[PDB]
C-alpha cells in the first residue's frame, strides 16, 4: 500500500513499472507488514536479503525487524532492476531469478530457462513465471505458452493474440537516447559554446552518434553547413510562390527539420496587380521594426502560419469527404480557405508594395460598431466576420475584429503635468521591457538550458537567468563570470533600475523645482534592485524555528555584512549617527537597528497609500549565517527575482510615486491628506463632491493601483492597428497577417481539441442546457484554480526543489507539456480534496499510502483548515487563509498527488473516469491525447529519424496550453450560465460557447508559462483621464479643488533621455511590441508548426 | 513511401547493405532506390487500413508471418492477422483505424491502438501452431463430407 | 509561362523528375525544359479569362476534371467549368477583376475569389 | 486627398490603365457599374453607356491604357 | 576563485566532484599519465623477472 | 602540474629538477606577488598559479582582519598589522 510508492520507486533505477506492482501483489497480497513459512518477513518478503540488498543500492538499511515502508520497496526495486539488467531485456527471467533465488537451488533454473521454458523449472517457478505473462517482453514470454471452439479465421486470431496488458510510452515510442537526457557537464558547455555555430542542431542525431561530443560538434556543424546551402533554397523557393494558389496541402511532407525562415517572402506570382515598385511615404517600407531579427521572426512566423493554415484547409477538405460517406452534403463551410487566401493576398501585397486584393468592398453602412473608434460591418458570409473601412477583412475568431472583442467583453466569465510623467514613463518602460524581452529570448536559448537534455525548465530557466542577472548586479565580482549572450540582459536590467534610481533621487527633472528625493536612502550607492521578500520562503523558515528564528536570522545575516566590509561599516554609521547618537556608535545601536528592521520582514507580510521601496534596508544581504540546526541561512533565499511579478510591479509603484512627486510633493502624506481634507470638508450634501471622488480616482490610476484593469492586450491593438493603417501601409498588412495567423492557430486548436478529447467534446463545449450534478464539480474545479493562484509559492526555484526534496508522464522529456499538466491536474486534485472534506465526506485521500510529505497529523490538519474556511464553494480567499503555517501542507499534498498518481504512470488507463474529478478527468484525457498523438505515424517516424525531444515538446506545449485555455473558460461558462436567470435564458448560454469566442478566450487568458516578461507589459496605452477632464472643467469655478486639478491631468536609457522621449508611442514601438508579445502563441521554428499540424490531422476536426 | 519510412527493423539492418551495393554499379541514386524499394516490396507486407485514405498501419515482415514452413503459408497467415486487427477495431468501439498501429520487434508481431490500452501480441510459435491445429480439424471436416459423397 | 508558373499542384514532383532525366540525357537545360514544358502542357489546361489581356485564372490538371472514362470527358468537363465560371462572374460580381482564381487541391478543382466571398468546389 | 487616394487605388487595383480607373469612378465600382468595368476589359465596346463612354473619351489625354489607343477607334 | 564572501557560503562537508578531483589528482604521483612510460616500466619488469 | 611542464623545465636537457622545478615556480609566484613589477614578466601557463596563490592568501587575509563573518559579532582582527 499503495501503488503511489511504486510509481516513484519504479521510475528510479529501472524499470517496467507494472513488474513491481505484480511482485508486490503476488508476494504479499498487499499487506504492509509480513511473516512467512520460509522465513521472509516483509512486503517483498526478504530476510536473507536484508543487509546486502539494502546496502548495495541508493538507500541503506538497519535491522531485521525494521523492514521499512519505503527503504525496502526501493531496495527491492533496485534488486529487480539489476536482475533486469544483469541478464537482458527479458524481465521474466528476472522475476524467476527473484522468486527462486539467484545462485542457490535456483541458479540451475536461471540457466535452464536459457534453453526454453522447460521442465527443469519447478512447481512454484514455472507457475509464478507464467503469472507475469503481462509486461514484458522476453522471448520466453511468447515461448512459455506454449468464439472458443470454432475454426473460421476469427478463431485463429482469438487464440493467438493473447493480450499483453503493458505499455510504457517511454520504451516503445520515445526512448531516452544517449545525447538527449544528458545534463551538460560544466566543462562541456564551454566547448559547445565555442565550437558550435547554432546550438539548435545539437539535438538532431541521425546515426549514431556516440561517442562523443567531439563527434556531435562535427555533426552539428556539418548539418548547419548542409542546411544554409540547400535547405534554404529549396523550401523558400518552393513555398514562396503560390502557397495556396499553387497550391499544395502540405499534409504529406518531409518532417521539415532544417528550415528556419529564411528566404521566404511570398510574392505570389499573380495576385499582384499594380506593382508600384517604390514607396508611398517614408513610412511603409517594410515591417517598421526596431529589433534585429525583425524580418526573420516574422518570416518564421509566416512559414509556420502558412504551412499550418494550408494544412488545416487540406485536413478540413479531407474530413469533409470523411463525412460525405454518411450524407452527400449538409453545408460544410468549412473551411479556413477564406482566411488563408485573404492572408496570402495580404502577404503578397506586403512584399510586392501594392495590390491589396484581399480587400472586401465596400458598402454599407459602417453600423453598428463600435468598440473603440473603429466602425465595422458584418458580412453575411462565413461566421462572423467584420469588414473594415478599407476594408481589410478580419476573419472571425481573431483577436482584433471588434465584433468579437465586444462579444467577449459582453457576457462571459510652465512645466506639467503629473499625467504627462505617467505617459512618458509608460512609454519608455514598455520600450525597455521590449529590449529586455529580446535579450531574454536570446539568452534562454543558449546551450546550457536547451541543447542538452532538459534540466530546469522552463519557468525556472528564466528564473535562473534573472537570478544571475541580479546577483551579478548587486555584487560585481560574481558578474565577471557570465555568458555574453546573457550579459546583455544584466546590462539592461541594471540600466533600467539605475535610471529609475537617478530619476527618484531628484524627481525635479520636470515642471516643478520642489519635490525632493522620494528615494529611501540616498548615499547608499548601488543599483538598487528591489528587495521584495517572498511569502513561501518565509513560510518554510517559520515552519522550523518559527518566529524568533527568522527574526534573528535576518538580523545576524545583515550584521555579518556590517562587519565584513569596510565601506558598509561606514555607510551604516553615517546613518546611525544622524538618527540617534553622537559620533561614537555602540555595536548595540546597530544591533537594535538591524533587529527592528528585520522584524518588519519577520512578522507582518508587508512584502510579497504606501510603498515597498521602503524595504531598502541599508545592509547588504549576501553572507549566510549558520542556524542552530546546521543549514546555512542567507537572505537572498528570502529574496525574490524573476522580473515577472517584480519588475512590472515595481515600475508601476515607482512611476506613480514619481508622477505624484512631480505634481507637488510626496505621495503618502501630502496627496492623501489633501485629497481627503477636501472630502471631509466639502462635503456630504455637495453635488460637486462626486467630482472630487473623480480626482481621487485619477490619483489611484496614476499611482498604479490601477483597479486591476488593463482589460486586454487586444482592445489596445485594435485601435493601434486602425491608426497604423493610416500612415504606414506596409506595417498595416504585417500586423494584420501576424494577428490573423495568431487567430487561425487557436481556432484550429479549438476544433481539433474539441473533437479529440472526451470531456471537452460531449459536455464542456456542448451547447446546453446544464450538466445536472456536475455543477457541484464545476464549482470545486474552479475553486481549485482559485486556491492554487492564492497559495502556490510565487517563485520557480522553490517549487521544483521542494518537489524533488522528497526523493508526457515524465518530466525528463517533453518538459513543456508536463509543466502545464502538473500545474493543471494539481488544481483539480486540490479542489477535490477541499470539496470531499468540506461538508459531507469522501476520504480516499485520507487513507493513502501516498502518505509522503503528509503524515497522519498533517493530513488530518489539512482537513480542519479546509473545513474552517469554506461552505458548499467560493468562500475565503482570506488573508489569514494564506498566512497560515499549516496551509502549505495542503499545496504540497496536492502537488505530490498530482505528480504521483495523475501524471506519473507511463500509460493512460481507466483509473478515474468514473471517479474524481471534473478537472482530473480533463487533464487525464489531455495526457491521453498527448500519448495518442505521440504514437501517430507522423510523429513516431519523425522522432526515430531525428530524435529532437525539443521539437515535439514545443509542439505538444502549445496544444496543451490552448487546450487548458479553452477548458478553464468553458468550465466557468456553464457556472455563469447557471447563474444567469434559471428561467432558461440559455440562448445566452449559447452566445458564449462557440469556436468564434473560444479561440479568443484562449488568447487573452491562460498563462502561458514560462515567458520572459509578460503579455500586458509589452502593449498598453492607458488613455483617460476622461473623468479627470470632467473634474478640471467643472471645478474651474469651484473653490480650490481646481488648484489641485491642473496638477494631475492635461485637458540604453539614461535619466536625461527618459524626459526627452515622446509621451505617446512610435510606430516602431507598437510594431516591436506586437511582434514580441505574439511569439508566446505563434512560434518561430517553423517545424513545430507542421508537427502541430500532423498532430491535429491525426486526431480529427 | 510507406515501406521505406516505417522500415521494419530486421529488414533495415539488411536494407543498409543492398543500397550501398547497387550504387557502385552504373548510374545510381535512382537505380539504387529502385532496387532497394523493389527488394523491400519482395520482403514485407504493408498492412493497409480499412479506411478509404488509406493510410498504412504497419509493415510486418513477409518472413515472420509465416504459419508453418512455406511462404504460401505466409500468405495464409496474413488472413489471421487481418482478422485479428479487425476484431479489435469493431470490438472496442472508437478505435478507428487511423488510431491502430502494428509494430514488430526482433521476433514478434505486436498490435496496438494508440492509447496504450489495447495491444495484442502475435508470435511465430502460437500463430503457427494454432493455425496448424485449426487447419487440421477443418481439413478433417473437409475429408468427412468429401468422402460422404462416396 | 502560364503553365510552368503556377504549376498544376500535383505535377510539380513529377515535373521536376521529367526535368532531371532530360538534363542528364542530353545536357542542354533548354532542351530539358522543352521536354518539361511539353509535359506540363499535355497534362493541364490553362483556363483563360474572357478579357483581352488575357491573363490566366488557373491551371487545373487535365486528369481531375475528367467526366466519364474516355479522355474526351476532360474535354466535356472543360465546358461545364467554363459555363460555371461565367456562372460565378455573372452571379453578383461585387468585384471580379483578376481577383478570382481557381485551382486544384490534391483532388478538388476548387474555385475561389480572393476573399471568402465565393468558394466553389467542383469534384470529379 | 481622399479622392486622390481613391483614384490612386483605382489605378492600382486594376493596372497601369488609368482610363478604366476613371470609368470606375464615374460609373461606380460595383453597382450598375461593375458590369461596365468588366465590359471595358473586352474592348471599349457598347456595353458602356451615354455618360460612361463619353466621359472616358474626355480623358484621352494622359494616360496610357491600351483602350486609350483603342477607344478611338 | 574564492573571495572572502564565498568561503562562508560554501557547504561544510564536500561535493562528489570535490572528492572525485581529489582522488584523480592525488594519484597522478603514483599512476602516471603519459601511457608510454607504463609500457616502458612493463618491459623493464619483464626483462628482470617475477 | 600544467606549469611545471612548460618548455623551460622539461623539453630541453635537464636543469634544476625536480624538487627544484616546483621551488623555482613558487619562488616566482611569491616574488611576483610581493613586488608587482617583477610580475609582468611571467609565463602565462604559469601566471595562473600566482593568481590562485594570491587569491588564497588574500582570502585568508580578508577573513582574518574581520573574523566576525560568522555567528559571533565580537572577536576582532586576529591579524598582526592591518
Amino acid at each position: 500500500d499503495y501503488d503511489g510508492l511504486f510509481q516513484k520507486a519504479a521510475d528510479a533505477n529501472g524499470v517496467s513499472y507494472d513488474l513491481l506492482r505484480k511482485v508486490a501483489w503476488t508476494e504479499s497480497r498487499f499487506v504492509p507488514t509480513a511473516k512467512s513459512k520460509t522465513g521472509p518477513l516483509g512486503m517483498m518478503q526478504f530476510t536473507k536479503a536484508t543487509a546486502k540488498a539494502l546496502g548495495l543500492r541508493v538507500t541503506d538499511g538497519p535491522d531485521d525487524d525494521r523492514l521499512n515502508p519505503e527503504l525496502a520497496i526501493n531496495a527491492a526495486a533496485k534488486q529487480l532492476a539489476g536482475l533486469v539488467g544483469k541478464f537482458d531485456g527479458d524481465e521474466l527471467k528476472a522475476a524467476l531469478a527473484y522468486n527462486q533465488g539467484e545462485g542457490r537451488l535456483g541458479n540451475p533454473q536461471l540457466e535452464a530457462y536459457s534453453k526454453g521454458d522447460f521442465a527443469s523449472i519447478s512447481e512454484e517457478g514455472r507457475n509464478y513465471m507464467r503469472n507475469l505473462l503481462d509486461v514484458a517482453k522476453s522471448p520466453m514470454a511468447g515461448q512459455l505458452e506454449t468464439a472458443e471452439l470454432s475454426n473460421s479465421v476469427a478463431g485463429m486470431a482469438f487464440r493467438a493474440g493473447r493480450l499483453d496488458n503493458g505499455f510504457d510510452v517511454f520504451k516503445d515510442t520515445i526512448t531516452p537516447t544517449r545525447w538527449n537526457s544528458h545534463i551538460w557537464t560544466p566543462e562541456e558547455l564551454e566547448k559547445i559554446r565555442t565550437e558550435v555555430k547554432n546550438p539548435a542542431y545539437i539535438n538532431v542525431v541521425t546515426g549514431g552518434s556516440p561517442e562523443n561530443l567531439d563527434d556531435l560538434i562535427k555533426l552539428a556543424n556539418e548539418n548547419f553547413e548542409n542546411d544554409s546551402r540547400a535547405a534554404e533554397a529549396g523550401l523558400g523557393a518552393k513555398l514562396s510562390a503560390g502557397i495556396i494558389g499553387a497550391g499544395v496541402d502540405p499534409l504529406s511532407y518531409v518532417p521539415m527539420v532544417g528550415v528556419t525562415g529564411k528566404g521566404f517572402k511570398l510574392i505570389n506570382k499573380a495576385l499582384v496587380v499594380g506593382a508600384e515598385s517604390a514607396a508611398l511615404n517614408v513610412a511603409s517600407e517594410g515591417l517598421r521594426t526596431s529589433v534585429a531579427g525583425g524580418d526573420a521572426d516574422y518570416a518564421g512566423a509566416a512559414l509556420g502560419g502558412f504551412v499550418f493554415g494550408a494544412g488545416m484547409s487540406a485536413i478540413s477538405d479531407a474530413v469533409a469527404a470523411g463525412l460525405k460517406r454518411s450524407k452527400p452534403e449538409a453545408e460544410f463551410d468549412n473551411e479556413f480557405i477564406g482566411p488563408m487566401m485573404r492572408l496570402e493576398a495580404r502577404e503578397t501585397a506586403r512584399n510586392a508594395n501594392s495590390a491589396d486584393l484581399s480587400r472586401m468592398n465596400t458598402e454599407n453602412m459602417k453600423f453598428e460598431g463600435e468598440h473603440n473608434g473603429v466602425p465595422y460591418e458584418d458580412l453575411p458570409t462565413e461566421r462572423g466576420a467584420v469588414v473594415l473601412h478599407d476594408g481589410s477583412v478580419l476573419s472571425a475568431s481573431n483577436p482584433i475584429n471588434p465584433k468579437t472583442l465586444k462579444e467577449f467583453s459582453e457576457v462571459d466569465p510652465f512645466g506639467a503635468t503629473a499625467s504627462d510623467i505617467h505617459e512618458r514613463l509608460h512609454g519608455t518602460d514598455q520600450r525597455t521591457y521590449n529590449d529586455l524581452y529580446k535579450a531574454m529570448s536570446d539568452a534562454m536559448k543558449d546551450p546550457e538550458f536547451s541543447t542538452g537534455g532538459a534540466k530546469m525548465s522552463r519557468e525556472e530557466t528564466r528564473y535562473t537567468i534573472y537570478r544571475r542577472a541580479a546577483l551579478a548586479i548587486e555584487r560585481p565580482e560574481l558578474q565577471k563570470a557570465l555568458t555574453p549572450s546573457e550579459r546583455i540582459v544584466m546590462d539592461i536590467i541594471k540600466r533600467h533600475f539605475d535610471t529609475k534610481r537617478e530619476l527618484m533621487e531628484n524627481p525635479a527633472i520636470f515642471g516643478n523645482t520642489k519635490a525632493v528625493s522620494i528615494f529611501p536612502e540616498s548615499r547608499h550607492k548601488g543599483t538598487y534592485v528591489p528587495h521584495v521578500y517572498d511569502r513561501h520562503a518565509k513560510a518554510l523558515m517559520i515552519q522550523r524555528y518559527g518566529a524568533e528564528g527568522l527574526q534573528e536570522g535576518i538580523a545576524r545575516s545583515w550584521m555579518n555584512s556590517y562587519v565584513s566590509r569596510p565601506e558598509v561599516k561606514a555607510r551604516v554609521d553615517e546613518m546611525l549617527k544622524e538618527l540617534h547618537g553622537v559620533k561614537e556608535v555602540t555595536p548595540e545601536m546597530v544591533e537594535k537597528y538591524a533587529m527592528d528592521k528585520a522584524y518588519g520582514i519577520s512578522h507582518s507580510d508587508q512584502f510579497t497609500n504606501n510603498s515597498f521601496l521602503e524595504a531598502r534596508n541599508l545592509f547588504d544581504s549576501d553572507l549566510s549565517i549558520t542556524m542552530p540546526d546546521g543549514q546555512q541561512f542567507s537572505v537572498n533565499d528570502l529574496r525574490d527575482f524573476d522580473m515577472f511579478r517584480i519588475m512590472p510591479a515595481y515600475d508601476r509603484r515607482v512611476n506613480g510615486d514619481i508622477a505624484i512627486m512631480g505634481s507637488t510633493g510626496k505621495t503618502t502624506k501630502e496627496l492623501k491628506d489633501e485629497i481627503l481634507a477636501l472630502k471631509a470638508k466639502a462635503e456630504g450634501d455637495g453635488k460637486k463632491t462626486g467630482e472630487v471622488h473623480a480626482l481621487m480616482d485619477t490619483v489611484k490610476i496614476l499611482t498604479g493601483r490601477a483597479r486591476r484593469n488593463q482589460d486586454t492586450v487586444w482592445e489596445t491593438s485594435l485601435r493601434a492597428i486602425n491608426d497604423l493603417g493610416f500612415f504606414a501601409k506596409n506595417a498595416y498588412m504585417g500586423a494584420q497577417n501576424i494577428t490573423e495567423i495568431a487567430g487561425m492557430i487557436v481556432t484550429g486548436n479549438v476544433r481539433a481539441l474539441g473533437h479529440g478529447i472526451p470531456i471537452l467534446r460531449d459536455t464542456l463545449y456542448k451547447s446546453k442546457p446544464v450538466s445536472a450534478k456536475e455543477l457541484k464539480e464545476l464549482h470545486a474545479s474552479l475553486f481549485g484554480k482559485e486556491v492554487d493562484q492564492l497559495i502556490r509559492p510565487k517563485r520557480a526555484d522553490i517549487v521544483q526543489r521542494l518537489r524533488e526534496a522528497t526523493d508526457s508522464p515524465w518530466t525528463k522529456l517533453l518538459n513543456g507539456t508536463t509543466n502545464y499538466l502538473l500545474d493543471a491536474a494539481r488544481q483539480g486534485m486540490l479542489g477535490d480534496v477541499i470539496s470531499a472534506t468540506l461538508t459531507g465526506k469522501t476520504t480516499r485521500w485520507e487513507k493513502e499510502g501516498f502518505l509522503r510529505g503528509a503524515s497522519v497529523t498533517p493530513e488530518q490538519m489539512a482537513g480542519i483548515k479546509s473545513l474552517i474556511k469554506e461552505h458548499m464553494f467560493t468562500v475565503k480567499d482570506k488573508q489569514a487563509f494564506s498566512m497560515d503555517p499549516r496551509a502549505m501542507d495542503l499545496w504540497r499534498l496536492a502537488d505530490k498527488v498530482a505528480d504521483e498518481a495523475m501524471l506519473r504512470p507511463h500509460k493512460v488507463s481507466l483509473q478515474d473516469s468514473h471517479a474524481f474529478g471534473a478537472l482530473g478527468k480533463m487533464v487525464m484525457q489531455f495526457k491521453s491525447f498527448t500519448i495518442k498523438s505521440l504514437n501517430s505515424k507522423f510523429l513516431r517516424t519523425f522522432y526515430d529519424g531525428y530524435k529532437n525531444n525539443r521539437a515535439i515538446d514545443a509542439a505538444l506545449s502549445i496544444i496543451t496550453s490552448m487546450g487548458l485555455a479553452g477548458g478553464f473558460y468553458a468550465m466557468a461558462a456553464h457556472v455563469k450560465a447557471y447563474a444567469l436567470p434559471k428561467e432558461k435564458r440559455k440562448e445566452y448560454l449559447e452566445r458564449a460557447l462557440d469556436p468564434t469566442m473560444i479561440a479568443h478566450a484562449a488568447l487573452s487568458r491562460s498563462s502561458q508559462l514560462g515567458a520572459p516578461l509578460a503579455m500586458v507589459d509589452l502593449v498598453g496605452g492607458v488613455l483617460g483621464f476622461e473623468s479627470s477632464k470632467m473634474a478640471r472643467s467643472t471645478i474651474l469655478p469651484k473653490d480650490t479643488v481646481k488648484e489641485r486639478d491642473p496638477n494631475k491631468p492635461y485637458t540604453l536609457m539614461n535619466a536625461a533621455g527618459v524626459v526627452n522621449s515622446p509621451n505617446k508611442a512610435t510606430e516602431q514601438d507598437f510594431m516591436t511590441g506586437l511582434m514580441n508579445s505574439t511569439k508566446e502563441l505563434v512560434p518561430n521554428d517553423p517545424l513545430t508548426q507542421q508537427l502541430v499540424l500532423k498532430i491535429y490531422e491525426a486526431n480529427g476536426v | 513511401a510507406p515501406e521505406i519510412a516505417r522500415m521494419p527493423a530486421s529488414l533495415r539492418e539488411s536494407a543498409r547493405k543492398i543500397y550501398d551495393s547497387v550504387k557502385y554499379r552504373s548510374g545510381n541514386e535512382s537505380m539504387a532506390m529502385e532496387q532497394m524499394t523493389k527488394f523491400l516490396k519482395e520482403s514485407t507486407y504493408t498492412f493497409t487500413g480499412d479506411d478509404v485514405d488509406g493510410d498504412t498501419v504497419g509493415v510486418i515482415p513477409k518472413n515472420m508471418m509465416q504459419v508453418n514452413s512455406d511462404p504460401k503459408s505466409w500468405e495464409q497467415g496474413r488472413d489471421i492477422l487481418e482478422e485479428a486487427r479487425k476484431g479489435i477495431i469493431a470490438s472496442n468501439p472508437w478505435i478507428t483505424n487511423k488510431q491502430l498501429t502494428m509494430y514488430s520487434q526482433g521476433d514478434s508481431i505486436y498490435l496496438m491502438d494508440t492509447t496504450g490500452q489495447v495491444r495484442v501480441r502475435y508470435d511465430k510459435e502460437l500463430l503457427s501452431k494454432v493455425w496448424s491445429e485449426n487447419q487440421k480439424k477443418l481439413e478433417e471436416k473437409a475429408r468427412e463430407k468429401a468422402l460422404a459423397d462416396v
